[PDB]
């Protein structure tokens, strides 16, 4: 499975969650940013590694980071 | 002195390059397809 | 299920695609990445691998000498 | 003289090459009437060929066994043996023109940088300013030394971005 | 809100079939089933290729992977303002509800959700790989 | 390639006894293409022809063998995974939909080579053809001429 | 109601936008912040669909852009006619066409380039041209540089008119969408007016000018003493002397006594023995028939009266039991989508350009065109390349429609929908067909190469060893050859000498002779089948999977031109339909490169050659049959042997071809840098270079950026095709001009 991590730099834009095409991320209540919300990655087992979340992340540097890891039928996005 | 017979190539070349490859490929393919207990 | 090859990377051994065969062959000499690798075991594996390389080189030279002495002029 | 080369003026291969070149042009000049425009053109090329072989020899160029002029690039050999118009002088001529272009372009970028939209002045050229800098670029070498001595040519490392390391 | 139960005998949108449908994986590993309610019969695009007519009220479709189900989920929500839900179904009869996990779409912050894979540091505060060397396996300074 | 071309051409001319050819033809690239590559390739490409073959046949066959591998590398180097992955998926459908063929199945799910893998496989094919082509040309040109 | 509908003064004519780069785009009008903006500006300049979602505005931009193209083409033609009147040897070539080489480009004497002014003949020095203009002008009956100069002035007057029309129909009276959506009216005018009237008018020029002038030229009359075209147009007695039937006037036409005009309207076939070209009387009766046929065709669609057909009705009527709804929805797709029209038009227009190359070479329509091998090879290769490019473009715009104009609500259970529903069956079956062709086509060459290298020639596929004769093509050739006596009784001769019969020789050179087809021909025809099938596979796959695939289900949202979907799913590089066009270009280049090489070798080996006493000596001595069955044979007897002309051109007039030959090998290798690399490496290298510019305070405000992934691919393919095609171009022209 690919390793997805969220960093304190997260601003709670929710853009990564909206960009994810496999529902690997969600917004959880937080107190570190003004938006009072931070991105979480509770379903990384369904992550394929498209890195759309990173493309949607506007922080410098990225608050969401994807590290390609062990490959599975879900990770390879195989319908067979 | 350490000289193989004339038939050596007529036998060694067939075995090495055809027979041995087949044997090697067979065992190798089996191991890869085998799954951990 | 988990295949036996490669034994040095459970990750690859749990890959259900043909990529497992290619990566198992491609990452066999990267000892530092092998599962449960320690610095001492890393050195001992390399030491044995170096004896293996030397064995191959001397057989290559013996093979060369033999074919010239047996089929050349 | 140098490197065992020989003056083109005394090379036999240099002379044979000039004859070979003029004989090709002459073999062609025949198929045409004397005043025909083709004939006039082949004659002007033959005159230009004769002048080149003569001008190159007069310039004191050295020729190899191939009978072709070779250029001396060592500043020491060129100055001591009369071969400085081959690489040395050309070097200072180019360096002046190339620095001219660079110093003017740098002066332009610096001037447009203090404007409202520098990017706009790079796609749409401020012609009047560009022409002014183009003319003031003749004294670039002295300006470049004066900037190097005031410490205004370079940027402070603290103001230049770099990767994490 | 409670975890929904998948009714497998739900009517499926009108569609003549295609060649981009389920494969042997659906019978050996797992398949995905999207379900939604339609207030009117509307033609829509099958993520597997082809046009299909959604039926009035309940609708059910089966896809080979989760991405195809979420792709259809995106079109129905963005274009028809519908609210679909999908599940992973195993070959032994087991059904697993997947989205929306808590009934609230992930982009909308919801209570109860506990953060996961979050690092109380910026990426530039990660350690050098030399520190995570000779661990149980190949790992990244980020994983620590 | 440049260093070995230089060495071979300078020695071929010295061995033949006319260093002037290199001295007058090496100063322009047309000279390299015609006086080194084109001229020294005749005997090699005639290793086998409609009139028969000679001891240089293996080198003529290898010379072309290297050109083939070199060009095969271009496919792994220019074409990328996405295109191939979608093609294989169609074949997986064809195998599972083909009667009798669907009876036999694969233990490893067929997938396109990875991005890094493709770069390596392409570079290997490119490098092998590069060496085989020059080795065939070098030995044939020197041996056939001397 | 079909009617003229326009908007008045729609767009103001000012230079305000000229000074605001990127004004047409909502994203680009903001101005540049990085270098990517410059590329984006040029790459998105003619993408009106992306500029605006208004079809009427897009249609008005397309119409005026076409007037701009027509004006460009007119200037190009005026230049060719002007260079023929002021910088050519046409008048001398008219007197001696079998020895004087056509030339219409003279170079200035500078930096020694005057060497390119070769001794073409006729007391002239210039670059030899291979466009075939001299033969076209002779066929048209032009005998003076005054006529070429007058046509040049006319073309510029026409170019000015085209540019005016473009400005007027966009800024003053812009046609409304309803006007453009009158497809029934457009087809009636283009078939009846443009095509039928154009053919009728041309028949007028040929009958009153081309036929008498060329008859006098072929009789040996000096071009100076030939009557001027008007003299023939205003005097019937002269035309009556040359053609007795002209003494009867147009009475026979209206009295249905057409047989009387048999002396100028003929069905001879074959070739004029004097010139080696088709009979102009045959070309005249042909264009007259074409004109009649197209005038009828232009009265088929309904307009403002009840008579005529409705394309929507015809389409909706053609439906069968195996195709669901059938052709329903197509009329709506082909009246609201320009990309759909461009896809079909590019496909047919390219296929046509390829058909022109084959027909013009086998049936040489111009006088003295057949024996001008440089022009013949250039024409065939040029039109073949134009066709191939247009065919690849057809694929791209079909995918653009599938991604941007396709709507499922209008395509349920129709042919389009049913095709997308069995795309995997189509691509998988085509995949196997491609693999079968590859092994059974190129595998045969490998077998022959190995058998020859192993000294086993009897085990090779050849006309002497194992034989693979193209029997079907041999039977068709025999049928077409014997056609004149049975299936085509009126025709005096067969359409072409390629089918068979006696050879026609002009100037001692073979104009055309029968072309034999053996094992080597059978093998190369199957390589063509393989290369075309594979190119179709890539283009078709790119179009059918443009909206979605099993790997990527929302490809349509990503768009037509996108680099990838990330390294996930194993790697999704080059999944966009645009990337399929990128790959298709390489295979189209591979296919056509093989097609033109086949033509050149076959023609130089079995057709072209000097005719001597008792025997024809071909340029390559008929070595195609025994040398084109192995790759080694191709590399040695074609590339290596015929490259001698280009490699030995230095010091002559063909020296330019040698320079271009090297320069083209360079551009091709330079493309590999872009094709094998990635922007990630270049961006970092630029970062260190930018550092040096920052250090010396010479860093630009517009941030330097590596080319986009898609731009990197586009730059690579462009330089690959430019370099590769230019290399063949230099090789072909140097070879043919020298041994022509
Ligand atoms: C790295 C050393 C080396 C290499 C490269 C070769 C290579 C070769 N050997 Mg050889 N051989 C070697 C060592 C080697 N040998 C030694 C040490 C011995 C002593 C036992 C022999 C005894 C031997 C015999 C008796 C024969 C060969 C033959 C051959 C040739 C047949 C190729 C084949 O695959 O069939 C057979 C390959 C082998 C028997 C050796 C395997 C080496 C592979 C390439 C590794 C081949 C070129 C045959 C031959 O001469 O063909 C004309 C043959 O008759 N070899
Ligand atoms: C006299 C004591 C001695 C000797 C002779 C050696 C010898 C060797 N040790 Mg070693 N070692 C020693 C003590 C010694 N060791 C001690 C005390 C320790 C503990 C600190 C170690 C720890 C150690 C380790 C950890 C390793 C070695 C290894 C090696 C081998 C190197 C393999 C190699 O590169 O090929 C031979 C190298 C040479 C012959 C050097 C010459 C190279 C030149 C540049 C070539 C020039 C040749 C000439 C110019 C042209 C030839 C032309 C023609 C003949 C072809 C080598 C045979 C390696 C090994 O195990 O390999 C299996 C390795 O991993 N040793
Ligand atoms: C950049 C590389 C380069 C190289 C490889 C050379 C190489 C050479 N230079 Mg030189 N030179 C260079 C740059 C270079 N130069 C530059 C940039 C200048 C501008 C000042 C000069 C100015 C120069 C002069 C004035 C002379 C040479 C000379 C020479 C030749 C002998 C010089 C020597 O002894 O050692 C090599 C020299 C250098 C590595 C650096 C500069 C040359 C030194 C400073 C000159 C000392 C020469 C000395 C008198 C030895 C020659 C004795 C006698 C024959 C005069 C020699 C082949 C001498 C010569 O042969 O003239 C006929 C000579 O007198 N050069
Ligand atoms: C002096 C006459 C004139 C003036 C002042 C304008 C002014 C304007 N036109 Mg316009 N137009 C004109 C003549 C004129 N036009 C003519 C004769 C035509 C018929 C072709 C058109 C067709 C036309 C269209 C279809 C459109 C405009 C548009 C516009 C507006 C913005 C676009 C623009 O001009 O930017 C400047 C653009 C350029 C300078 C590009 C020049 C294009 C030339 C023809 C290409 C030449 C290429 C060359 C032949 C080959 C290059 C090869 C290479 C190797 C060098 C603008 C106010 C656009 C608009 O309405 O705004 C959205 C619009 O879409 N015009
Ligand atoms: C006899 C009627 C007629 C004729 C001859 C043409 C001819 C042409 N049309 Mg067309 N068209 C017509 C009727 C006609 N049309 C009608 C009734 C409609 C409305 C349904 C259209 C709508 C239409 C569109 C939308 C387009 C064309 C286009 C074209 C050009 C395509 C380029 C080509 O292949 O030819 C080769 C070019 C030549 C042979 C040059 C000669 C052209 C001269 C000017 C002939 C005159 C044509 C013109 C219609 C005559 C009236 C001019 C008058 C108003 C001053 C072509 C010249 C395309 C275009 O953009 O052209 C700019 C295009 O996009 N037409
Ligand atoms: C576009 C095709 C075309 C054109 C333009 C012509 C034109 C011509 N043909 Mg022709 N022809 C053609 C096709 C064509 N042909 C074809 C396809 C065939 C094969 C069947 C023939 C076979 C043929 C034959 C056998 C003959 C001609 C002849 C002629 C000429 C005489 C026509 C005639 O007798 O009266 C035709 C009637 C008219 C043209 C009507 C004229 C109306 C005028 C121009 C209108 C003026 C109005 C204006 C307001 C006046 C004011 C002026 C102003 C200053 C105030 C004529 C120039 C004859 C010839 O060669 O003469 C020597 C002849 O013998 N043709
Ligand atoms: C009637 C023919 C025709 C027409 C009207 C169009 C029209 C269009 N095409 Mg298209 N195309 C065609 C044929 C045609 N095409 C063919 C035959 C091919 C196959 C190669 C393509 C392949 C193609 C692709 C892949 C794409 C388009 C795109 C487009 C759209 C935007 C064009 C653009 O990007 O602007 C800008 C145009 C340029 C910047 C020109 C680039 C310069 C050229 C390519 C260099 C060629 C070499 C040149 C001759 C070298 C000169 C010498 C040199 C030393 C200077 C546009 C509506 C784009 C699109 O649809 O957007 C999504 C797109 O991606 N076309
Ligand atoms: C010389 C280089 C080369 C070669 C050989 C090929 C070959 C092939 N390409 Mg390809 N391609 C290339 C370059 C090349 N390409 C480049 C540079 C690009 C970038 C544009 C592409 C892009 C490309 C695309 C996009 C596609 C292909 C496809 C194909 C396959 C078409 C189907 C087929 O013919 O199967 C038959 C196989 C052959 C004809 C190869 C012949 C090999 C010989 C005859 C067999 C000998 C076997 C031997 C005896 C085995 C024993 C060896 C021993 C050691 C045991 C084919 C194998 C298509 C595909 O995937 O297949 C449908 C496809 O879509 N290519
Ligand atoms: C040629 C195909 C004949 C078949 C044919 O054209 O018959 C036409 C057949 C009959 O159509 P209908 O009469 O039902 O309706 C046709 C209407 O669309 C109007 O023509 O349509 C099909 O079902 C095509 C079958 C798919 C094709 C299956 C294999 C395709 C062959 C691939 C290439 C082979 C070479
Ligand atoms: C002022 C100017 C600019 C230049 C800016 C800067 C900082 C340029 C940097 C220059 C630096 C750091 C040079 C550092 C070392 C240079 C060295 C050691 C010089 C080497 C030259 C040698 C050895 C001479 C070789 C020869 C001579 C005598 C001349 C010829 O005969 C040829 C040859 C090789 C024999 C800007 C902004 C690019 C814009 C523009 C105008
Ligand atoms: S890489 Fe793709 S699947 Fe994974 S979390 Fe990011 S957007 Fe989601
Ligand atoms: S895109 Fe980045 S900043 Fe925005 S919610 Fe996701 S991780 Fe946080
Ligand atoms: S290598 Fe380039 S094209 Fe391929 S997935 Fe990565 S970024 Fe996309």
């Amino acid at each position: 499975a690919h390793i997805v991590k969220i960093y304190d730099t997260c601003i709670g834009c929710t853009q990564c969650v909206r960009a994810c095409p496999l529902d690997v991320l969600e917004m959880v209540p937080w107190d570190g940013c003004k938006a009072s919300q931070m991105a979480s990655a509770p379903r990384t087992e369904d992550c394929v590694g498209c890195k759309r979340c990173e493309t949607a992340c506007p922080t410098d540097f990225l608050s969401v980071r994807v590290y390609l890891g062990s490959e599975s039928t879900r990770s390879m996005g195989l319908s067979y | 002195p350490f000289v193989p017979p004339s038939w050596a190539p007529s036998v060694f070349v067939p075995l090495t390059g055809l027979v041995l490859p087949a044997i090697a490929m067979a065992t190798l393919f089996v191991y890869i397809e085998k799954e951990a207990p | 299920a988990t295949k036996l090859f490669p034994k040095f990377s459970q990750g690859l051994a749990q890959d259900p695609t043909t990529r497992r065969i290619w990566y198992g062959l491609a990452m066999a000499h990267d000892f530092e990445s092998h599962d449960g690798m320690t610095e001492e075991n890393l050195y001992q594996k390399i030491f044995a691998s170096h004896f293996g390389q030397l064995s191959i080189i001397f057989l290559w030279t013996s093979g060369n000498l033999f074919h010239v002495a047996w089929q050349g002029n | 003289d140098i490197a065992g080369l020989t003056p083109c003026s005394e090379s036999k291969a240099y002379a044979k090459l000039e004859k070979k070149e003029l004989k090709t042009l002459e073999k062609r000049l025949k198929q045409y009437e004397a005043d025909s425009a083709p004939a006039v053109a082949l004659k002007a090329t033959m005159e230009r060929t004769k002048a080149r072989f003569a001008n190159y020899a007069k310039a004191g160029l050295l020729c190899g066994n191939d009978g072709l002029p070779h250029l001396i690039a060592d500043p020491g050999l060129a100055l001591k043996y009369g071969h400085a118009g081959e690489v040395f002088i050309p070097t200072f001529g180019f360096l002046y023109v190339a620095g001219y272009i660079g110093y003017v372009g740098r002066q332009y970028l610096i001037a447009v940088k203090g404007e409202a939209k520098p990017t706009d002045k790079e796609i749409i050229i401020d012609v009047p300013l560009a022409t002014k800098l183009a003319w003031q670029g003749a004294g670039w070498p002295l300006a470049a030394v004066q900037e190097l001595q005031r410490g205004t040519l370079l940027e402070k490392e603290e103001n230049i971005t770099v990767s994490p390391r | 809100w409670t975890v929904p139960t998948l009714n497998p005998d739900t009517p499926s949108p009108i569609f003549g079939g295609s060649t981009g449908g389920l494969l042997r994986k659906a019978q050996t590993e797992e398949f995905y089933v999207i379900t939604w309610e339609a207030k009117k019969e509307q033609i829509f695009e099958m993520p597997t290729g082809g046009a299909a007519i959604m039926r009035q009220g309940p609708n059910l479709l089966k896809f080979g992977k989760k991405e195809q189900c979420l792709a259809l989920t995106t079109q129905l929500r963005n274009k028809f303002k519908l609210t679909p839900c999908f599940y992973r179904v195993f070959p032994d009869g087991k059904v697993q509800y997947l989205h929306p996990a808590d009934g609230v779409y992930p982009e909308k912050v919801n209570a109860g959700r506990v953060g996961a894979n979050q690092n109380m540091r910026r990426i530039g505060q990660n350690v050098n790989p030399i520190k995570v060397k000779f661990s149980g396996r190949m790992m990244s300074p980020a994983e620590i | 390639g440049w260093v070995t071309f230089y060495w071979h051409w300078k020695h071929l001319t010295l061995w033949q006894g006319n260093v002037a050819q290199f001295d007058e033809s090496s100063t322009y690239l047309m000279g390299w293409l015609r006086d080194y590559l084109w001229l020294n390739s005749s005997q090699l490409i005639n290793g086998y022809n409609p009139f028969g073959m000679n001891s240089l046949s293996v080198w003529a066959w290898t010379f072309l063998f290297g050109h083939l591998i070199y060009a095969t590398g271009f496919m792994f180097l220019i074409s990328w995974r996405g295109y191939w992955q979608e093609l294989i998926e169609t074949l997986v459908w064809a195998h599972e939909k083909t009667p009798l063929a669907n009876l036999v199945y694969w233990k490893d799910k067929p997938v396109a080579l990875s991005i890094v893998q493709a770069r390596l496989v392409g570079l290997a094919h490119f490098s092998v053809g590069y060496i085989f082509t020059y080795a065939a040309f070098l030995i044939a040109s020197t041996s056939g001429r001397f | 109601k079909v009617k003229i509908a326009v908007d008045r003064n729609p767009v103001e004519t000012s230079f305000e936008k000229w000074a605001k780069p990127g004004h047409f785009s909502r994203t680009l009008s903001k101005g540049p912040n990085t270098t990517t903006w410059i590329w984006n500006l040029h790459a998105d300049a003619h993408d009106f669909d992306s500029h605006t979602s208004d079809l009427e505005e897009i249609s008005r931009k397309v119409f005026s852009a076409h007037f701009g193209q027509l004006g460009i083409i007119f200037i190009w033609l005026s230049g060719m006619y002007f260079h023929g009147a002021r910088f050519s040897n046409y008048e001398a070539w008219l007197s001696d066409p079998t020895h004087i080489k056509p030339s219409a480009q003279v170079v200035w004497p500078i930096v020694g380039q005057e060497i390119l002014n070769g001794d073409v003949g006729g007391g002239f020095q210039g670059i030899q041209i291979t466009s075939g203009f001299f033969q076209l002008w002779r066929a048209s009956g032009i005998t003076s540089e005054l006529q070429l100069y007058t046509t040049a002035i006319g073309g510029l007057v026409m170019a000015a008119a085209m540019f005016f029309a473009g400005w007027f129909h966009y800024h003053k009276a812009a046609p409304k969408l309803e006007w453009f959506q009158n497809v029934e009216s457009m087809l009636n005018h283009h078939l009846g007016g443009l095509l039928g009237l154009g053919s009728l008018a041309w028949a007028g020029h040929q009958i009153h000018v081309s036929l008498p002038v060329n008859k006098l030229l072929d009789a040996g009359v000096d071009p100076k003493e030939i009557p001027l075209p008007h003299d023939l147009l205003l005097n019937r007695a002269i035309m009556a002397d040359l053609y007795p039937s002209f003494a009867k006037g147009i009475a026979p036409f209206f009295t249905l006594n057409w047989s009387e005009y048999s002396d100028f309207l003929t069905f001879k076939g074959g070739l004029n023995p004097v010139t080696g070209g088709l009979w102009l009387s045959d070309t005249a009766h042909h264009h007259v028939a074409i004109a009649v046929l197209f005038l009828v065709a232009g009265h088929m669609y309904r307009t403002n009266w009840g008579i005529g057909h409705s394309m929507k009705e015809i389409l909706e009527a053609h439906r069968g039991p195996f195709t669901g709804e059938g052709h329903v929805g197509l009329y709506e797709i082909l009246t609201t989508s320009w990309h759909a029209q461009l896809a079909i038009n590019l496909a047919l227009f390219g296929s046509l350009s390829i058909i022109v190359a084959h027909h013009m070479y086998a049936m040489p329509p111009y006088p003295y065109l057949a024996t001008d091998y440089g022009t013949q090879l250039s024409l065939f290769t040029h039109h073949t390349w134009i066709g191939g490019f247009c065919i690849v473009g057809a694929g791209a715009h079909a995918a653009i429609f599938m991604v941007r104009d396709y709507d499922p609500t209008n395509n349920y259970n129709n042919l389009l929908d049913r095709v997308i529903r069995h795309r995997d069956a189509i691509i998988s079956h085509l995949n196997w067909v491609c693999i079968f062709l590859g092994f059974h086509s190129f595998g045969l060459y490998i077998h022959n190469d190995t058998m020859s290298a192993l000294g086993r020639p009897q085990d090779m596929f050849s006309d002497t060893a194992i034989q693979l004769q193209p029997v079907f093509a041999q039977w068709i050739q025999n049928t077409h050859f014997l056609a004149p006596q049975l299936t085509a009784p009126n025709a005096l001769a067969a359409t072409s000498l390629t089918w068979g019969g006696d050879l026609v020789a002009v100037g001692g050179k073979v104009a055309m002779m029968p072309i034999s087809l053996g094992t080597s021909d059978f093998m190369v025809h199957h390589i063509h089948a393989f290369t075309i099938h594979v190119t179709v596979l890539i283009l078709l796959k790119g179009v059918l999977f443009a909206r979605s695939s099993r790997l990527i289900p929302d490809k349509a949202n990503l768009g037509f031109r996108f680099p990838c979907d990330g390294p996930g799913r194993g790697g999704t590089c080059q999944v966009s339909a645009w990337d399929h066009v990128f790959l298709g270009l390489f295979w189209m280049y591979n296919s056509l490169s093989i097609v033109i090489f086949h033509f050149s070798w076959k023609m130089q080996s079995d057709v072209w050659g000097t005719v001597t006493a008792s025997g024809v000596s071909h340029i390559t001595g008929g070595n195609f049959a025994q040398s084109a069955n192995t790759i080694n044979g191709w590399l040695r007897d074609f590339l290596w042997a015929q490259s001698s002309q280009v490699i030995q051109s230095y010091g002559s007039a063909l020296s330019a071809y040698g320079l271009i030959f090297l320069g083209a090998h360079f551009v091709w290798a330079f493309s590999l840098m872009f094709l094998f690399s990635g922007r990630g490496y270049w961006q970092e290298l630029i970062e260190s270079i930018v550092w040096a510019h920052n250090k010396l305070k010479v860093a630009p405000a517009i941030q330097p950026r590596a080319l986009s992934i898609t731009q990197g691919r586009a730059v690579g393919v462009a330089h690959y095709l430019l370099g590769g095609i230019a290399t063949t171009w230099s090789f072909f022209l140097a070879r043919i001009i020298s041994v022509g």
